[PDB]
RNA sequence: AUUUGGACAAACUUGGUCAUUUAGAGGAACUAAAAGUCGUAACAAGGUUUCCGUAGGUGAACCUGCGGAAGGAUCAUUAAA
RNA sequence: CCACUCGGCACCUUACGAGAAAUCAAAGUCUUUGGGUUCUGGGGGGAGUAUGGUCGCAAGGCUGAAACUUAAAGGAAUUGACGGAAGGGCACCACCAGGAGUGGAGCCUGCGGCUUAAUUUGACGGGGAAACUCACCAGGUCCAGACACAAUAAGG
RNA sequence: UGAAAUUCUUGGAUUUAUUGAAGACUAACUACUGCGAAAGCAUUUGCCAAGGACGUUUUCAUUAAUCAAGAACGAAAGUUAG
RNA sequence: GAUAGUGGCCUACCAUGGUUUCAACGGGUAACGGGGAAUAAGGGUUCGAUUCCGGAGAGGGAGCCUGAGAAACGGCUACCACAUCCAAGGAAGGCAGCAGGCGCGCAAAUUACCCAAUCCUAAUUCAGGGAGGUAGUGACAAUAAAUAACGAUACAGGGCCCAUUCGGGUCUUGUAAUUGGAAUGAGUACAAUGUAAAUACCUUAACGAGGAACAAUUGGAGGGCAAGUCUGGUGCCAGCAGCCGC
């Protein structure tokens, strides 16, 4: 409790100034002697959790990406989250995705964000908060999407979903209803006011419950591509979504549309 | 001269963290309550 | 022995006043090498010409009238040498 | 307009001299310390607060503490280290004109992860590969240890 | 007004022109300055009563300097009564 | 009038004076006044209950007898406050004198000896004196100054000149709980001196040290400020403490 509290205090000793000198980490902690502060900073620096910037007549301490997530783990110790860390499935551009587990033993997904001194951390924070709010907007509207657990300042911990992408999915039996689904869902996107331009094969994720009841769903992860309908180029974005669905269903599922697909002028009488 | 009423664990925090060993006394001549330091005895084993 | 009247005048009582030693009883407030709770702790940050007198409303704070001070960073541009 | 003279408000040099310095023709003639005279201060808070007096319709003014607390609070001058100012290079590990592409399929190969008894070990290691190389496992084994020193002897 | 909303305007606002009333100020000129014990003082003209400096071959002859006590004045704001 | 005696000292009758910013009057004092004490280049600052002089008091007030002299406390009387004995009727009391006890507090001695000094009192050379002197207790201060001094050896050096080399002596160190012969008081004590009697001092027969114990302590060793670049433990009572602190 206590060491994590003092590490939270020097976390709160970051939102005061720029690159923090040694005596501010001495005094913001407010600890007893030279021992705790100096040996803690040395434990940080040897684990690369802190770095020394010595700009003339001026010692200072430079926090890298390492010595933050513990506090996030402490922030997630508060919010009942992950206990065990590490299984690499997917190293993305603006996040690194890991498979983790709680005290309860259910596996979850840990997207750490790495987008120094304040701005790498803070822009990872803005990215995590923005994606968490977009996930909140999608789940509040009712879109079938993974359920968010938390957004530990810059690391998003969410659920794991049993799905595999459509590139390894040959076909299903109810192909025209799947086409009506992947038309009406982009219709629902235009009724939300947004167009997800990367509506590709690798986006769409299908969970598979049974083979008799047919009670399943979908997962759509296109977050840095959703564009409002008011922008300059949304017409052929919508048409690229529709036509990628149609060209995939012609190439893979060998299905041509008997009803005509919706245009942007069709969906202008929507939202 | 006075009569010991209490032993006191006073605390000195900054910048020196130490546990000061003191004694609350009531003086005989006045009826005056005065705290006072007692040196060199970590146990206060000579004082009750 | 006793006794009248005087001045000297110790003391005593009655009140009323301050100045106190107290005891008790009534209340109020300050503290924790005490321990747990909610409020803004585990929350965001924000204001930033600075003051002086006076008046007002205030709120966790502080602002607005009237008049002074600089204890505030004079460039250029006319002439001179 | 020129020249002089008083009496002002200001200016601008210097330093003879002063001062801690900024600065000062007085803030000079002060350790080489004395022209006359009025008032004020004695580290910082507590505090221009408490109480009393006095003045006032009121608001307030004048006068004015102590307990307690503390090693600094200050005045002037000096330097550049967290200035998130703007401007140039000058680069296909940058962009535009493009070309070949990767990430799309299968497979080869390096890392991570899992698994194990070991998947030896680093961040191409000349680390190309059944033996070796092998640095890892399952086992099975030799060979240890000098000199000193008490016994033990050539029929042992 | 960074941005915007209350108010007024078809009986006419705002703006334009001709007038009239009220009370307050005294710009530019205005500094490279002046006066006043300070606070303070910028339109004309007049009245009253002061004042500094200058000049003096006028007068008195120490009447002086600084001032607890005491006394006048004292921006702005604020109190009472027109 | 009263007094020893002037004097509002008091009384009768008259006046309306007297003091004051050159500080009256009131208030405070952990204020007896002075000779003096401590500390300084000078000028000053602060104490003076305390050995000498003067004042005042004998639990608090008051009053008085005697006497030249007292408003006397080791004299009396009354009140106030304490307090003693008692057969309950009465009767005695003042240590801010010398000792000593309680209380109080950081804070302070013996219920000893003596009139031999120094003086004083009396009817007086002789008697008397806790005045005073003497001794005890006494690290209040102050003076003087034991806890060792010489040798020889070696060994290690250093220096002086002769060194051509040895070695020829002069010193001075260091050690070696190595050795030698000396000196003497602390202490004990015949005696004598001392003194009123003693104790102690000054003398002195006889003992009295290698002193591995006739054993010198108190505060320090970052800086101020002389002294550690040393070792161990600590580093959960510890970077800590006139100040700065690492």
């Amino acid at each position: 409790t206590d060491d994590f509290r003092v590490l939270q205090a020097v976390e709160q000793g970051s939102r005061s100034h720029e690159v923090v000198p040694t005596p501010l980490i001495h005094q913001i902690s407010g600890m007893r002697s030279q021992s705790g502060t100096n040996r803690a900073i040395s434990d940080l620096a040897k684990l690369s959790l802190i770095s020394k910037m010595r700009n003339v007549k001026y010692d200072g301490y430079r926090l890298t990406y390492n010595g933050i997530d513990y506090l996030a783990l402490k922030t997630m110790l508060n919010r009942d989250t992950v206990y065990s860390v590490g299984n690499t499935i997917g190293v993305g551009k603006e996040s690194d995705i890991y498979k983790v587990s709680d005290k309860n033993g259910n596996p979850r997904v840990m997207k750490i964000h790495r987008l120094q001194g304040a701005n790498w951390m803070h822009l990872s924070r803005l990215a995590a908060n923005k994606e968490y709010q977009f996930m909140s907007m999608l789940y509040s509207k009712g879109f079938k999407v993974p359920e968010p657990f938390d957004n530990s300042r810059h690391i998003v911990v969410m659920e794991l979903i049993e799905g595999y992408p459509m590139r390894r999915l040959r076909k299903h039996k109810n192909i025209p209803k799947l086409y009506s689904d992947l038309m009406c869902f982009i219709v629902d996107l235009a009724n939300s006011g947004l167009i997800h331009c990367d509506f590709n094969e690798f986006n769409i994720m299908i969970k598979d419950k049974l083979e008799d009841e047919n009670d399943c769903g979908f997962v759509v992860i296109d977050f840095p591509q959703c564009i409002s309908i008011q922008h300059q180029d949304a017409d052929y974005y919508f048409q690229r979504d529709v036509d990628c669905i149609r060209r995939f269903f012609k190439k893979k599922l060998k299905y041509e549309p008997k009803p005509d697909s919706s245009m942007l002028d069709t969906e202008g009488f929507g939202d | 001269k006075g009569i010991v009423l209490e032993k006191l664990g006073i605390e000195s925090k900054q910048p020196n963290s130490a546990i000061r060993k003191c004694v609350r006394v009531q003086l005989i001549k006045n009826g005056k309550k005065v705290t006072a330091f007692v040196p060199n005895d970590g146990c206060l084993n000579f004082v009750d």
